[PDB]
């Protein structure tokens, strides 16, 4: 019921990661906070205030 | 296998260049690097049985502090 | 990283200021707090064996985790999970002792949901298991210092979860 | 081209291009329409540079027209006199360009892991340029020969 | 042995690209680059999966970068993970 | 890797002096013999193996006995080793006589090579022999296309890095 | 920070602290009141540091404030001061953190690359930071004086 | 990676069982088809550069893409592409010797859409190449074991597809 | 990378075609241009600080970047950013020589945006700092060579916002 | 110089010279003669040079030579128009090279070093350098003072 | 030791000693004396701690002693006393040395591969350990048994 | 290496013996001079740059070796000197505080004079230039601790002689 990933003796034969390949620390699919919320047809205006008020900036910060 | 390879091919000389300016560049007849016992290069990937992994590890120990540290002390 | 004085020389130096009296303020809460966290981590150094054992056998052992299909089978996952074990408690006094859990996020819950999540360790046993450690812990150290790690233990509870 | 060896040379040293380097581009903007001449002359020289050449490289050896050899029937042929039409663009090329990192890019690396996958043998090739060099070198110049000829030399020298 | 102090032409260590790291620093870029090599069609070495990702070292990433850009790479997702940005103290 | 001009520059920089007479004479002297190193450069460009398969062939009918079990060109893969030094000495050779200085022979070939067919068993004698056999064939090939461009027919320019790299390999035998 | 440097050494070495590492702990979380009163004192007196730093500075060193110099002018002279009273807010912070970390991080890494970036020749800032140790361990005790300008002595072994 | 007997002894120890009657056919079923395995593997390790250029002769040759503006136009292109076609020979044989495509996924499969999908390899290209090579090796192997190395180089395809 | 020469071979190559009339007047505008393009390298390599130093001290210095908050406030960032501007100017330098930004997309561009979006570097700083390099150096070389460097800053501005 | 930059450069590519490299070597070697008239000229004009030169360095700039500035006196006066003819030295050398690894390698490499262990303000010793300069362009035509100003200037390049 | 340790981190950064590092080595050498009584005391009561450990140790632990142990006999029981004398000097060189470096170097570096090539459990040593660490606090007082307690401390965790 | 204290515990040690109270008055002899030691270092670590410019003014400049043909001249020479003098002061000031020379046996002395009699390095005035360093730092230090780094820069001198 809850298999544990192993590619040789490990357990189920599972492939490692429970993906098609057996790899880790895949490069992530998400983009930055202003980058979502630009991308939606709503937070328009979010994205026109972050725009002025230069909070655009902050957000685009990694922390 | 004799007729098989006296068919093929010269093989390609294993050229050796150097980015550095100062370096001087040797090339290696493929023929001369052939004999012997290949020595195996060990490579560490995501998804590996862990048979694979501690080869390669035990093989990291090896190659950078000349000995094992793991079965001895 | 940053310990407590650290971060308050990155307030004060970030507005530029030198120091005031709210900082000598925080400055004094962190020395008047020393020693108590020097003695803690001295117990936790010379008990950490028997707080990694007496938490794996309140919380892990005897299940279905531990029983074949569940993720503790084999000695190589039992030997990684109490490893992690121990690595939580050696980073939560490190928190501890700097009065700051910024190593935290540096160095432990860094990726560690993605790897969980990835590998398939269950988050719950993993939480359990942490304040099993906490509830061990703090009964070593005493009161106040078990307050202390209490807020760094459920900061890395808070971590995975 | 020589701007590319010269700035790839600079990135990897770290440093702006020095003294003697941007003499020697100098230079090479100085000698700028020879070569454009060159690539002209060979450009309107070709089909006769190819049957030439050719008909040279076949009466030099014939097993590779002869049944059981590489060059066989019709469209064998005509791979190999496309062939000869490539060598010399690229030819115009490195003289265009005034270095080799068209003519080794394009045309000399892998070559040998690929003729010999194709099945042809790479001593045809060598006796190809040979006569590739020599028809160009007919229709060249005196001085032009001597600016041309090393070109299909490299080129024999990424055969080898 | 922070890499900052006396910077080259004219100071003995041959030019080299210096990085701002602090010493001992402790930050880090989650990183994914390609690389196709150039040097194996002459060379014959044995293929290596050349798509990967790594966390960099803060201090070093500068040098990585430079270097995959130097041999052709293309470098997909630059995120700082492991340290905090902006702090004046404290690495 | 000094050339001729980086060498006479080196020179005035142990002596603390500038260029004199002296100095200029001897660069105008490299720089009139330039043009016709370049030439001699062309020529092994185009020629190169043909004149390592000429030195092959003339090495092992004068000294049949490496192709023997005894001896040390006996196997394909040898053989093919010979041959690839034989590619070196032409190469490094070609160098000097552009540059006109025999110090990237001794920075680059020489200094660790008697050490080197020392311990691989190596016979010296051949090796000695095939850096001749390649002189002769240059100084031949100069020769016809020297006397076709009319030219100054002399050729110690040419002998002079071969010449080296013997003096240099060969045991002092008086 | 002291505590910082004490963990960052044994989390590379990925042990807990040692007995000899908890106990150095202790000794400066017991000698914090005195460093505490000591930055107090240089907190309070920065404009007689500053301005009488800067008067030895400039009577020592007349070049930089002589025409034709970094420091010429009334605005040039009002930056050089405030330089001074940048590296005495650093010199407090690393006296209340117990290391020169602050110091260094915030003022030092990279400080040779800027000041030959602008112009200043470097050797009158150590000056500048000298006589503002002179006048600092006027103000203070003997033991005092000695670590306050010992932290200090290490911004001038970082300047030379 | 694993074979045959590791997936075997794989699911009987994920279930803490013994080797049952099951398992144990399962070994003999393996056990009969390994010296066919064996010779399989010997004859393409004879003929591979045969195989190799016969289908890329089958496949790839005289069309766009080694014309101009096809992605084997130049000689590193062309050599780089039959040293890929080496090395899905090479790891179809391993993956038809151990009789699980385990091998597959861990050392071919994994980065390698990303790579050709990164420079511009056409995938049907390489697919039908590798199907021309399914052909072939078909062909000299016969048709059990080709029907072995058919599912393995199916495989391939399914993967890169 | 590509000059202008080598991307003219790229498309007469691509197309298969030859050398026409048309890209031999391109070629023979760039070796028109070839030692206006020379001698605008040799100023720039010899005035490299100075074009820094009077850049930094137009668009950087007494701001609130410098001041303590900005990003160029401590020494260490202060030295990474003139440390950038001298690479903007180097490569500028190497894209103004060759007559094709392809060089700037390569070692530049890639992977720029990503790190200064990751640390905090503000682009429009940058963006001032680039264009006040832009002025500096037109005034050195002069009307010609100070359009060329114009396009080639210009590209990087571009990169970057 | 070129002919041995061409060859480390083939060298580590480990292959003979190319088409390209050869057309370097003969523009550099058909220069020869007009190098060596150059520095002929600064050679043989020499003390002219230096003494122009410092004159003009010492009154444009009369920190170094007031009381208190380094070169202060008979005897460091004669140490520094000794070292404006150490840098003319190796500037004819290096227009004798066709390169500046001679200036570089004698006189380039590691003088920050030296003249920050001497004392000496090296933004003098560049403004000294610059002085040689337009001496030494006062004493020739053109482009020929074109070219070996551009020495200069690659010195006055390495000293800022 | 605290000053070997502090030599080796600064000298593989290259630099000398930091502010921070200089107030470690005057509060090591301050708090000397104070070391040299524990180590003094623990000293001169060894026969106590060794025979009263050994007896709490064979008293909770009667599998060794029990024909079919490791220490069973007289020459064994007695080799067995021997190294818990051996770990109590080492005890004692690590309070005078400030740092449980000649603790690891001496006595802990591949204890595990030794005692397994012996036969000998080693939960048994770190319990003979424990029990001379509970003698050794019977004879020192508060803070001070605290101090070498914890060295014992150290001695406990690196035999688990 | 080791320091007085290590060397300590290596006599006793290497006797099986425990610390008598020889071992300890030579512990309170070092725990007695620390202080002292410490704070010349710190003077040292203050002033490295002037003890080598007044020691490089006394002992090197104005002579055969910075005239031309001698091994100081040229810049690079120079520079490499002056980085040597960085050295033997550095690892003398190691000495110094350790208060034993293992140090300058393991990384200065071992294998450094078959290192300047391959250069050419002229010995005697690398001597001297110790010795003039030797003369500067008593001058820095005072008496007591300019007699202790006399011991060490003498440990040296001795090493290359
Ligand atoms: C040939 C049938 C097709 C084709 C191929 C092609 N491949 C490349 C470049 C690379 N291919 C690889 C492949 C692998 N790496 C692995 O580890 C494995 C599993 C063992 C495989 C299959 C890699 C790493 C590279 C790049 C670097 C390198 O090879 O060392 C190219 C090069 C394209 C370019 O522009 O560089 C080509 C052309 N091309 C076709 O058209 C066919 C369909
Ligand atoms: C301090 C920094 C740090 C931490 C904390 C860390 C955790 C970590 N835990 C891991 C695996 C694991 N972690 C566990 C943990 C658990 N299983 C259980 O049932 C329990 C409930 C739970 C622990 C409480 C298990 C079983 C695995 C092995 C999964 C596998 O590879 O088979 C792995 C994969 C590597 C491996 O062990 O094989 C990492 C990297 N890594 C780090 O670098
Ligand atoms: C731009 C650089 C470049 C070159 C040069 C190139 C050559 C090339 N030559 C080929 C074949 C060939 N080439 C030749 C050539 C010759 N036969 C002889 O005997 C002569 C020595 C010689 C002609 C002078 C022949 C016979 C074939 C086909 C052989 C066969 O298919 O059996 C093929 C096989 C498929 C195809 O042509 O479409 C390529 C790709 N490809 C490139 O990208
Ligand atoms: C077992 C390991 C091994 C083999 C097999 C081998 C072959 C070999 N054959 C050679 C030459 C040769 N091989 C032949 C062979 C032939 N000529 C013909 O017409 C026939 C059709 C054909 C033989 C069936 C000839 C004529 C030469 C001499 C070429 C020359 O140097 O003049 C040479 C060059 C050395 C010399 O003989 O002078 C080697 C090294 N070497 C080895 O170490
Ligand atoms: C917290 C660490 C830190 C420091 C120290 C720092 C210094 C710093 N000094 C500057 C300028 C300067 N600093 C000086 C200093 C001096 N002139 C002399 O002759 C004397 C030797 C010396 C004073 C003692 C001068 C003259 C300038 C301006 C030079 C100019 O603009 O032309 C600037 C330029 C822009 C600005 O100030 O806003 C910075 C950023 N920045 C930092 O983040
Ligand atoms: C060759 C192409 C290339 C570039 C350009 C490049 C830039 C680069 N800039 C960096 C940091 C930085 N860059 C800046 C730049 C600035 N700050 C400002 O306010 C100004 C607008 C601007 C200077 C004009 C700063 C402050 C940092 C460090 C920020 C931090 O670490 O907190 C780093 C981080 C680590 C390191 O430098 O070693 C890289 C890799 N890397 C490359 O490979
Ligand atoms: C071939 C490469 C090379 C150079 C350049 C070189 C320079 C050099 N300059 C020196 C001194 C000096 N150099 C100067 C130079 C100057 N003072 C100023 O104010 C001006 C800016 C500048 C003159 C333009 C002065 C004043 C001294 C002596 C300073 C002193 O002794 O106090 C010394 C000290 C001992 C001696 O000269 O014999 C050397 C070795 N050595 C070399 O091997
Ligand atoms: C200074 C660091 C150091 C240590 C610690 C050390 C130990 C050491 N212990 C030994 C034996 C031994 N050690 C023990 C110890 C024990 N038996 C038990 O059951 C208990 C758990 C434990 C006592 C607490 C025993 C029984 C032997 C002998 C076993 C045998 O010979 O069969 C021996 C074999 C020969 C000999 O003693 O001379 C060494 C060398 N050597 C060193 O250099």
């Amino acid at each position: 019921a809850y298999p544990y990933t192993g590619s040789g003796y490990g357990g189920v034969g599972v492939p490692y990661a429970n993906d098609k390949v057996g790899q880790l620390y895949k490069v992530t699919p998400t983009s930055n906070i202003v980058d979502t919320a630009a991308s939606v047809s709503i937070f328009s205006t979010l994205v026109t205030l972050l725009a002025q008020t230069g909070l655009d900036y902050e957000l685009k910060k990694s922390g | 296998v004799i007729i098989n390879e006296f068919d093929q091919s010269r093989l390609s000389d294993k050229l050796r260049k150097r980015a550095s300016i100062d370096l001087q560049g040797l090339k290696l007849p493929q023929s001369y690097a052939m004999a012997g016992i290949l020595k195996p290069k060990f490579v560490m990937k995501s998804s590996l049985s862990a048979d694979e992994k501690n080869t390669v590890v035990k093989a990291c120990y090896r190659q950078v502090f000349e000995r094992d540290i793991a079965k001895a002390y | 990283m940053q310990d407590a004085i650290t971060a308050v020389i990155n307030t004060a130096d970030v507005q530029g200021k030198y120091l005031d009296d709210n900082s000598l303020d925080k400055l004094r809460g962190y020395f008047e707090t020393g020693e108590l966290r020097v003695r803690a981590a001295a117990t936790i150094a010379a008990n950490a064996a028997t707080i990694i054992k007496e938490s794996v056998a309140k919380a892990l052992l005897y299940s279905d985790i531990t029983r074949p299909g569940g993720n503790m089978y084999t000695t190589r996952r039992y030997a990684a999970c109490i490893r992690d074990l121990d690595y939580y408690l050696r980073y939560a006094t490190y928190g501890m002792l700097a009065g700051d859990p910024s190593i935290l996020d540096e160095r432990v819950l860094n990726g560690l949901k993605e790897t969980y999540n990835s590998l398939g360790v269950p988050i719950g046993a993993t939480v359990q298991a942490i304040q099993a450690m906490k509830e061990v812990t703090a009964s070593l150290v005493g009161t106040n210092a078990g307050q202390e790690m209490a807020v760094y233990f459920d900061y890395i509870c808070s971590g995975l979860s | 081209s020589i701007i590319s060896e010269i700035i790839l040379n600079a990135d990897n040293e770290l440093r702006y291009p020095s003294i003697g380097e941007l003499q020697n581009l100098q230079d090479y903007f100085s000698t700028s329409e020879s070569r454009i001449v060159i690539s002209c002359i060979l450009r309107d020289n070709e089909q006769q540079i190819i049957q030439a050449a050719s008909n040279k490289i076949f009466q030099i050896h014939p097993d590779y027209i002869a049944p059981g050899g590489n060059a066989e029937g019709s469209r064998k042929r005509s791979l190999c006199l496309r062939d000869y039409g490539w060598y010399l663009r690229l030819v115009t090329y490195g003289l265009l360009a005034g270095d080799k990192q068209s003519i080794e890019k394009i045309g000399l690396i892998g070559v040998k892991e690929m003729y010999n996958s194709l099945g042809v043998p790479i001593l045809g090739m060598i006796d190809a340029i040979d006569c590739l060099k020599n028809a160009s070198i007919n229709l060249l110049d005196e001085k032009q020969a001597l600016i041309v000829s090393p070109y299909f030399d490299f080129i024999i020298q990424g055969m080898y | 042995g922070y890499d900052m102090d006396g910077s080259g032409s004219g100071s003995l260590n041959p030019l080299r690209i210096k990085s701002s790291g602090v010493e001992k620093d402790r930050r880090a870029f989650k990183i994914t680059y390609c690389l196709p090599s150039e040097s194996r069609l002459f060379t014959y070495r044995e293929l290596q999966n050349v798509y990967t990702t790594k966390l960099v070292p803060f201090s070093s990433w500068y040098a990585e970068q430079q270097r995959i850009q130097k041999m052709g790479g293309k470098i997909f997702k630059v995120e700082l993970a492991a340290g905090g940005q902006m702090r004046s103290c404290g690495n | 890797m000094q050339d001729t001009i980086a060498s006479i520059v080196n020179r005035y920089d142990c002596t603390g002096k500038y260029l004199d007479n002296v100095a200029i004479s001897e660069l105008e002297s490299y720089f009139s013999t330039a043009i016709i190193r370049l030439k001699v450069i062309e020529l092994i460009n185009q020629s190169s193996s043909k004149i390592i398969q000429e030195a092959a062939n003339r090495l092992y009918t004068e000294q049949p006995e490496l192709l023997r079990p005894g001896g040390n060109s006996y196997t394909t893969r040898r053989y093919s080793a010979c041959l690839r030094d034989i590619e070196y000495y032409l190469r490094y050779a070609s160098y000097a006589l552009i540059a006109g200085n025999t110090t990237i022979l001794s920075e680059r070939v020489l200094d660790g090579l008697k050490e080197t067919y020392s311990s691989l068993n190596v016979p010296i004698g051949p090796t000695v022999r095939s850096i001749q056999l390649l002189e002769d064939i240059i100084c031949n090939e100069f020769i016809i296309l020297a006397q076709k461009q009319n030219i100054s027919t002399n050729i110690t320019f040419i002998q002079q890095p071969f010449n080296y790299m013997v003096k240099y390999l060969s045991e002092k035998n008086i | 920070s002291i505590v910082t440097k004490s963990i960052v050494n044994a989390d590379a070495e990925a042990r807990y602290l040692s007995p000899g590492e908890l106990e150095r702990i202790k000794s400066f979380v017991l000698s914090g009141q005195r460093r505490l009163r000591i930055a107090q004192t240089l907190t309070e007196n920065r404009e007689m540091i500053v301005k009488k730093g800067g008067q030895q500075l400039f009577q020592k060193r007349t070049d930089v404030v002589s025409p034709g110099g970094n420091a010429y002018g009334e605005e040039m002279t009002a930056t050089c001061l405030r330089d001074l009273d940048y590296y005495l807010r650093l010199v407090t912070y690393g006296i209340v953190a117990g290391d020169v970390t602050p110091i260094e991080e915030i003022g030092l890494v990279g400080v040779k690359e800027m000041y030959n970036s602008l112009g200043t020749p470097i050797s009158g800032v150590s000056e500048g930071v000298r006589c503002m140790k002179d006048v600092a361990c006027s103000l203070l005790s003997g033991e005092d004086s000695a670590e306050a300008g010992f932290y200090f002595d290490y911004t001038l072994g970082a300047m030379q």
